């Protein structure tokens, strides 16, 4: 069984809300907190991307999506 | 026999110039051993257990909250405190509430609010870990001769023998009655790895729930729930199951996060079961690597006369075992004890008997007998017992038989791991090469990537191969293609 | 006068019909106030204080320990625990320790050990923070006219007048007897910012220390020592001031890091002193902005008769004041009251008077009088009072006075900061420009570099100037040179 | 535990002060103390700079900065 | 065997028939000695001490002040004086104060002022240095044979023997009872360097501090505090802890910089502890190079019969020592004086005995016995003691065994320095090469860089490497690159 | 007063040391503790060196020195 959650646009007024009813604050604090768990995972992915991608602009930019997804798998 | 009754059956074969055979008994499996002249035996492992294993961490799955207290202070008049902040078993929180002139403060701006609540696990809502002790494991192994009587998986057979093994046990000798003796020895220290295993238990009074689970040890220590060891009244991290609402001017509310039991049961997907019998704790998976020595085995009834051919009848007609062999039972009306003459003829080849009997020299005796099991070559066959006959067609062909054996071989390898090379005492040099290569490759993959999930294992393998196709050097391209493809070859067997 | 008794003076003068002057009084400074044809005043700030200020953090500078306990467990039987882990005023630590059969253990390996001790501050070694309330600060400002009497620094003068200001006092009117009334208006919101301020108090019993220090608000909240607020019996963070050794198999040692007082007293560096008098807490460094109204001053003695020129005597001969003025005192034996004839002559032209008298219309009264203060041109002069004459030589040169006044100006600017533009202010446009420029540049340096240390600021200023020398664009090179020069002006230009 | 040095643009206010701060005129005494206490080493920094740096102005500035920084880390 | 009770241990083997071994005994460590056909002996260093050592400088940590005076003179009156200015036991300071008519001077300007205060240390606030005398230092070394008994870490083993060494002695023979005689030679040269160590004592009576610290000799003379030698009535440099306020007109304030104890206790971070017990001053660090001669030891009990194989029982099960050896204890009921026939066998091979017994010829005796220690090869094994057996697994690998010995070699080499080459009497040419090279290369870094901080050493090593990359001459480039690498090795080997 | 910190080399041995001291095993944690509070601190030090300095080896060593000195800047 599953009972998946919902967000963003059931948005109530300025009243009280249930525990931690947020997504961006949670994802940012999760992403910045995860870095301590394993340096070699992101460092080796960064090193491979820095060697494999041609042109500095895409070489810098492409990594952001992978790091935004990373804590969903670790 | 037990080997008629369970679907995981396998056959070990040889010649008596080697008297020692290596077996890998798997719990819930069965093995048959056969050789030139010596009788065949059924062998299995019946239970791995301990009495009163060592207790470890207890966890709380449903909080009971009681006796909550609240206090607050005016904006400049210092932070609040309560005596309950310095007692056992109590969860506390501190926050900057709003205050204002209408709520009896002398000033606008932030004040202080503090709240305490007392905590316990609810009765019978515990979860408990247990761990096995290496010096106290008992492994039980059983042997019976292929007697030629038949008994269902219901009554108890009289010819069966049982032996228990512990870290302090020898090359034991089992006296198989009339059939002489068999010798049995165990690598007790090299079965299941007790560094990996915890046995998890909920309360014993539930109906549909399994009695216990074989959870992994590292997983059991990362559980984000309140805990203690035995005899303590305080709970560590009791704040895991309680959270507090954003303050009102002179109140803050505690919220119970509720009974977690379903989240635990939904987390233990794909983890094997275990069971409990008052004080025994049994596993229901795992294996032992073991030696049987055939030195002292004896044949029975070789001096008896042959049956008078007209006095036989079928009692259970020739039928398919589901495991290649054919099985039958006969009733006989002459004098006893005596030898049953058995043969099979391939159609168009009357000069040669093709029956491979799985039981040597079948005999009737005064109390019983008359079960026979045999293997036949594929196609049209005729089976004879005295002057009775029955016609038969044996399914499949030699190529399909080699494939069927190959499938069971891969199923052994993919569940036993590196131990799979011990099955049968084969001295051929290639066994050492295969053993080494699997040990090296399995050790490398497990130490580099072992705990990673199924999807990220696939995504890593595919990404390295695709980068390999994009590389500007052919040697580095081949290295990325090889290292990406190997991960997929090591992992694609799971499912969807 | 008190201006005669102090190391520092500044002079202000109003042109005829000027009703108001703006002053920025500093504690321990004084101002001489004048206007054309009106009597002169001394004005000074006398105290800045409160009765029984509000408390904040208490800190412990020296720990006392009692009643320590220890417990330990073998490598199998889980974590050790003690009752005192769950009580107030305790410090506890838990760690692994080495164990084996030699210590009466079951098995060799890492065990666990736990330790507890009671904590308290040594009886007089507390440090207390106090904070002022803007609703209760009292500022004291005092005025005396130049009556022509003289009174020592350890004597009280009957002509001295006193006023006190809070958030709840308007434009005050002070009466000076025959000289009429003077009007005075404070702006208490312009004083030293309470949000930057705390008062730090140690044990008042020490014969050889200051009683309090004017510590900065942020620094006092970042202190690492153990702490509490008032009325609580327990100490927060008590584990900051004790530490525990490496364990032995059955015991572990607790050590006390000792009295921190010398660390605190060295860490305070250049911070201003403060003092205590029973219930009263005084600052001894700070400033106030105020308006003085020359609205209702009377020149005393314009109706009095002029003295007989012959009956004067010197009571105290002419001397250099050290503020570039001449001071003298005369005694007179004729009828009283009467008005003193005074002039000074350039030694070569007897027709011209050069005496700039700072006490207009000087007189002898029945009870006392006859002090004079004057300023003269550089070089030779003759000074006359009645028919008495004396010969004098005023030191220095006209260039010397503008240099000395320029020095006083710059020294005031680097202590008052952006408020220095209000002193003796008039509606000329430059008063807006100077205050705007200091608001902009001061805001930039305080927000960009305000927390950076003195030698680090010099290293940053040198590095920024060196980037200005090395970089490739001439406009940006000059911008880096100028901005590096500002950081050096805010350090080596403050002192070297 | 450490206590940070307070010294900054303080609540200056022109009155009496506790003991005045270790500015440049005091800091040079720490340099002289280290030059005396560590005497045998002091030639090494000068000798290396004299071999390695071209131009007398940057050579002197590098030596002056090195000797000024040394007693803050030694 | 005390070496079972300790977490640092080492093993030495005499090469066949060699009479002498060289041991670098290291304080709180232990060594187990072995040779062909001879009993095994444990040797360790128990204390380094002296009675009533030589007393050097004393320092004052907390000044106490009395009898303050001040005197001042009017401007141009000529400088002030007080009787105390010439005396011992007082601090005096002289300065200029501003004066004028408001405070009873004749002329305005700079006057002169002088102030005096008497100085003492508070009654128990001293710090005292002590120094060792080469003519009086005593070393205690202890020896016990492996008797095959076991005795707790808190019980008096009767087989233990002790020898005391001083520079007035060198050699001793210890009788071991039945095991014969053992010979020991010590030198007080190549001990801990008495010329570079000082023992620092505070108040001995504080319950929660170490009694003493092993400070370096240069340190205790580079300090800046008030100081004296023994018996003197007045302190040198008392101006180090008293400082004075800027003058008022006719007063100066005297201030006390307070108790320095916490500043000193912070500054000694990383120095090893020492202890004072009665009149004795023990060190708790150090090493001694000793020579052990094994000519006259005897194997006890080679003449006895073997036990009845049926009568053995376990008293402790086979258990891992943590030093990569197996230990066990056995109980028996036959006629007591007989040999125990211990052996072990590797799985997959015949009964070639793989057990290297570290205690040779184990027996029971009428008084006790029955403890054994052995070493085994990696993997699956079985150990036998008459009819008793136990299965076993030994951890690790043949490569891991070499790496583990390599680490302990590197630990000794860095901790003991140049003396580490003297371990083991096989004095081949590489041992003399190592001794020479370590004397030269270590002497260079310890004399050139020794006193510099850990970070600025690393920054210098980096700078010499950075410059080495930029040099145009290849010989100078390689020399600079090597020198940077050497400074990094000389630091980072001690960095963790 | 200014009692210095005792040197880390002298009187090395196996006995109890009084407190943990200040070798690189400690200092590396102090550098990370400065950075994870002052999250932007390394950005300019890495970026300006990567833009301005030729040769990877001297560029990397300059970045390493600029970060190793960091907790002494205030
Ligand atoms: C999920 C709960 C399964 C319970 C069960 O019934 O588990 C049994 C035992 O699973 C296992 O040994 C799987 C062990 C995996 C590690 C299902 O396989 P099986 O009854 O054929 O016994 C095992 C027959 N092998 C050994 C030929 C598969
Ligand atoms: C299919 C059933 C066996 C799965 C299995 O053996 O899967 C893995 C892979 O093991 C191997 O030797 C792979 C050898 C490859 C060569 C081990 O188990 P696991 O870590 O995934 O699960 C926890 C452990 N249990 C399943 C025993 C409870
Ligand atoms: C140039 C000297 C001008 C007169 C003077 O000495 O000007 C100084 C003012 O400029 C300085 O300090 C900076 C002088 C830099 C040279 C003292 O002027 P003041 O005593 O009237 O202070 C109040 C004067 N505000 C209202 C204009 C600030
Ligand atoms: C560039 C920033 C100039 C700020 C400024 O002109 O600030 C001036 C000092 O300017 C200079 O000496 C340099 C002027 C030339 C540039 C006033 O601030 P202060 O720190 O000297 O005042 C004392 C500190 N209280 C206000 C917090 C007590
Ligand atoms: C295990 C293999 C040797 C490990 C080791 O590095 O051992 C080292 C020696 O070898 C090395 O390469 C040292 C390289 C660094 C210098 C320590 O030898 P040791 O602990 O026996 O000290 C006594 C050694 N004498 C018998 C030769 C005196
Ligand atoms: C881990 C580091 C092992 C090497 C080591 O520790 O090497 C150092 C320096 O390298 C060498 O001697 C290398 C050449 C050897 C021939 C050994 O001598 P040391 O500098 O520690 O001085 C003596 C020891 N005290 C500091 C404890 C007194």
């Amino acid at each position: 069984v599953l009972i998946p959650s919902h967000a963003q646009r059931d948005l109530t007024g300025r009243g009280h809300q249930w525990l931690e009813g947020e997504a961006v604050k949670a994802h940012l604090t999760r992403v910045e907190g995860w870095v301590w768990k394993n340096k070699l995972f992101t460092l080796s992915l960064v090193m491979v991307a820095w060697l494999m991608v041609d042109g500095l602009l895409p070489r810098i930019l492409i990594v952001v999506v992978a790091l935004a997804l990373a804590p969903a798998y670790a | 026999s037990r080997c008629t009754h369970l679907e995981n059956r396998d056959f070990v074969t040889g010649v008596q110039g080697t008297t020692r055979l290596t077996l890998v008994l798997e719990l819930g499996g069965c093995v048959t051993v056969t050789a030139d002249g010596k009788p065949s035996l059924d062998v299995w492992l019946d239970s791995i257990y301990q009495e009163s294993p060592a207790q470890t961490r207890e966890y709380c799955l449903h909080a009971k909250l009681t006796g909550t207290k609240v206090a607050a202070r005016c904006p400049t008049m210092g932070p609040a405190t309560l005596p309950e902040e310095h007692q056992s078993g109590t969860v506390c929180k501190r926050d900057q509430s709003d205050r204002g002139w209408g709520n009896h403060c002398g000033l606008f701006g932030k004040g202080s609010i503090v709240t305490c609540v007392k905590f316990t696990c609810e009765d019978k809502k515990k979860a408990t870990g247990h761990v096995y002790d290496v010096n106290k494991i008992t492994y039980t192994i059983k042997v019976e001769p292929h007697t030629g009587e038949f008994v269902a998986a219901n009554e108890t057979h009289s010819g069966r023998k049982s032996a228990s093994f512990t870290v302090s046990s020898e090359k034991t000798i089992l006296t198989l009655g009339d059939y002489g003796d068999v010798s049995l020895l165990c690598r007790v220290a090299s079965g299941v790895d007790l560094a990996q295993t915890v046995v998890l238990a909920l309360d014993k009074t539930h109906e549909h729930l399994p009695t216990a689970w074989q959870v992994h040890r590292d997983w059991f220590n990362d559980l984000a729930l309140p805990w203690k060891h035995d005899g303590a009244e305080a709970w560590n991290e009791a704040g895991r199951l309680v959270e507090f609402g954003t303050p009102h001017a002179v109140k803050m509310d505690v919220f119970n996060l509720g009974d977690q039991t379903g989240v635990l049961l939904k987390s233990l997907a794909g983890v094997p079961v275990a069971s409990i019998e008052g004080t025994k704790y049994h596993l229901k998976s795992g294996h032992v690597t073991c030696e049987v020595g055939l030195e002292k085995l004896k044949m029975k009834g070789l001096t008896y006369t042959v049956c008078d051919k007209t006095k036989f009848t079928w009692k259970r007609a020739p039928t398919d075992s589901g495991h290649d062999t054919v099985v039958m039972e006969v009733g006989f009306s002459g004098t006893r004890p005596c030898r049953i003459p058995v043969r099979a003829v391939a159609h168009g080849v009357p000069e040669v008997n093709v029956a491979m009997l799985i039981t040597p020299n079948p005999t009737m005796e005064n109390n019983g007998g008359g079960f026979i099991e045999m293997q036949l070559p594929p196609g049209d066959n005729i089976i004879y017992v005295g002057d009775l006959n029955h016609q038969w067609f044996q399914k499949g062909s030699s190529i399909g038989r080699v494939l069927q054996k190959t499938r069971k071989g891969i199923e052994r390898l993919t569940v036993l791991g590196e131990h799979a090379w011990d099955f049968g005492s084969v001295g051929g040099v290639m066994t050492s090469i295969g053993r080494a290569m699997h040990t090296v490759l399995g050790g490398a993959f497990n130490t580099l990537l072992g705990g990673v999930g199924f999807l990220p294992k696939i995504l890593l393998g595919v990404a390295m191969a695709w980068l390999g196709l994009n590389m500007r050097n052919p040697t580095l391209s081949m290295g990325f293609l090889l290292s990406g493809g190997l991960v997929l070859a090591m992992t694609l067997g799971v499912g969807a």
